[PDB]
């Protein structure tokens, strides 16, 4: 089933092999193409890889430390949510009704 | 076209490029601005569809955020990008005994020597210490960190 | 953004308050509240003034309604000790107090004076000039 | 390794030599190697390379491209590497060295 | 075919989450039974559209009527395991794969690939492919 596959998709007449038992028969030329594919494939997985590295080592760190970051939105943002609830009647009571269950 | 969703969301990465406060992302970062949304993009990408200039090089050009959203859409949203079954096949390439594992110094040198080309910096960067005595790295394991 | 987590820990705390006329929260029963609560906030005009932020008779259901304010930040327990954590590179022991101040005032959404001052009045630190953010990060919740 | 086709020519001191097609039209190809100078020759008597996996080859009927080029530098490459003996499809082929072997 | 058994099984489960005023369930009622229910399913726009499927107040007669839907198959009890009992000869481990599948497929009124879809991410099976009935039985009145 893989030679069946493989010869399905790489474009090859069915005058230029045969399928049997153990083996595949193959005209002659059919694996110099095969050769050169595998090399030229295998340079442009290799620079998937390396892509896929950078996806990875890419974390700008203004964007997970820096002044306008995420975090420092939360930090300003939720003080500014405690400056007006540290006031708030119904803020002091939940917080000590709740030690009282 | 883009959703509502995926247009916030390319422009909540966006509001942090422009750092300096123009509404504008230099040319150069725009690579790791599609980085940063979670596609990885081949430099050979990078320079061509995508507009980016030398590596490295800033002052060039400079991108609107508008401008932005098509070259996320035609560019690495609009390719296969590899999956693990290319990632273990090609590596299997460089197993020579059949066991998953291959030197620390054979993988550095495919990272480094090969494709496009990474530097020595990046790849220590990229290192999870799974390095043993000579049963070296195991790169299965490497791969799904790398895809995590 | 109201969690199942955050209802339910106001469900509890509607519900010992509680016990008249199948499930209000009234004067009386703020009144008697506060008698297991050990001080005397039981004030006529400032306990009905709170019966003022709702449209009339507190259920379960207005008692959510009216913590509407509360909800418009609130990010969750350990999402503001991560974010704090990537300003202390030292490792507890937390902020240094120039670095926390230039960061609220002269950076970012930027902090007013008054802003600064609604802090400095409340935030724990030491005498050199560190600030505590994980005391900060339990303040904001409050267990004392 | 590089696609700059690998081809062999047609030469008078060494009777197949390594070239690099590079450029062709119509009949003819201008093409580079070994001595790194560029002549001109007919395509049809330039004939494949095999890839360097099939290079020093056990049988020659496992060769991708066979044409007589490849035949006489896989047993070039066979011969001066000290191997005397090698098999073509149902032949033995065998390069007498004159010097007596171990 | 609304059975006297299922009327008053009908009946304790209106009575134990009533105790409002005199024989309605409401919002408030749904709200704390689901406090002794183990889960937080209490959320104000779903708790309310369980509401519009009767015309308003849900007294226990309108609650029969709710369940209308319900009445519409509902052999009882024993009769489905009655019935499984006719395609099993082999005396519990019960129907295999094959023939049930054949048997709601291409057999009496049948099944759409989307209904064999629906069951088969719902049944309990053995790994050789058998299909335990009495488990469905279970499953269709639930007790775990």
């Amino acid at each position: 089933k893989a030679s069946e596959k493989l010869l399905g998709s790489i474009d090859i007449d069915h005058t230029q092999y045969k399928f049997g038992h153990t083996k595949v028969f193959f005209k002659a030329g059919l694996l110099g193409t095969l050769e050169e594919m595998r090399d030229e494939k295998l340079a442009q997985l290799i620079t998937r890889t390396q892509a896929v590295c950078r996806g990875y080592l890419m974390r700008v760190e203004f964007k997970k430390m820096m002044e306008r970051r995420e975090s420092i939105f939360c930090i300003q943002y939720n003080v500014r949510a405690f400056m007006n609830v540290k006031h708030w009647p119904w803020m002091k009571l939940y917080f000590k009704i709740k030690p009282l269950l | 076209e883009f959703s509502k969703e995926q247009q916030e969301d390319f422009k909540e990465a966006f509001l942090l490029f422009d750092r300096t406060g123009e509404c504008k992302i230099t040319l150069s970062q725009v690579g790791d601005v599609l980085r940063a949304l979670g596609t990885n993009p081949t430099n050979a990408e990078v320079k061509k569809v995508l507009g980016n200039p030398s590596n490295e090089e800033m002052n060039a050009k400079k991108i609107e955020f508008e401008q932005f959203l098509p070259m996320m859409q035609a560019i690495s949203n609009n390719k296969d990008q590899g999956g693990y079954e290319d990632f273990v096949e090609g590596l299997r390439v460089f197993d020579k005994e059949g066991n998953g594992t291959v030197m620390g110094a054979e993988l550095r040198h495919v990272l480094a020597t090969l494709g496009e080309k990474m530097k020595e910096e990046e790849v220590e960067a990229l290192l999870a210490g799974q390095e043993d005595s000579n049963g070296c790295i195991n790169y299965e394991a490497f791969v799904k960190h790398i895809m995590s | 953004m109201f969690d199942q987590t955050q209802i339910q820990e106001f469900k509890e705390a509607f519900t010992v308050i509680d016990q008249n006329r199948d499930g209000i929260i009234d004067k009386e029963d703020l009144r008697d509240t506060f008698a297991a609560m050990g001080r005397l906030n039981v004030k006529n005009e400032e306990l009905d003034a709170m019966m003022k932020e709702a449209s009339g008779p507190i259920n379960f259901t207005v008692f959510l309604t009216m913590f509407g304010e509360k909800l418009k930040g609130a990010d969750p327990e350990d999402v503001i000790t991560g974010a704090f954590k990537v300003l202390d590179p030292e490792g507890k022991g937390t902020i240094k107090k120039q670095f926390l101040e230039e960061l609220l005032t002269t950076q970012c959404d930027r902090f007013s004076q008054e802003e600064i001052k609604n802090m400095w009045a409340a935030f724990p630190p030491d005498v050199g000039g560190n600030v505590d953010y994980k005391n900060i990060c339990y303040v904001i919740t409050h267990g004392d | 390794f590089d696609a700059k086709s690998s081809v062999f020519v047609v030469d008078a001191k060494e009777s197949y030599v390594k070239a690099t097609v590079q450029s062709r039209e119509g009949g003819k190809v201008t093409a580079k190697t070994e001595g790194g100078a560029t002549v001109t020759v007919k395509d049809d008597q330039v004939f494949s390379m095999n890839p360097p996996k099939y290079d020093k080859i056990e049988d020659m009927a496992m060769m991708t491209h066979l044409h007589e080029p490849a035949v006489l530098y896989n047993l070039k490459e066979r011969y001066a590497a000290w191997m005397i003996y090698t098999y073509s499809g149902l032949f033995c082929v065998t390069v007498n060295p004159y010097k007596w072997l171990p």
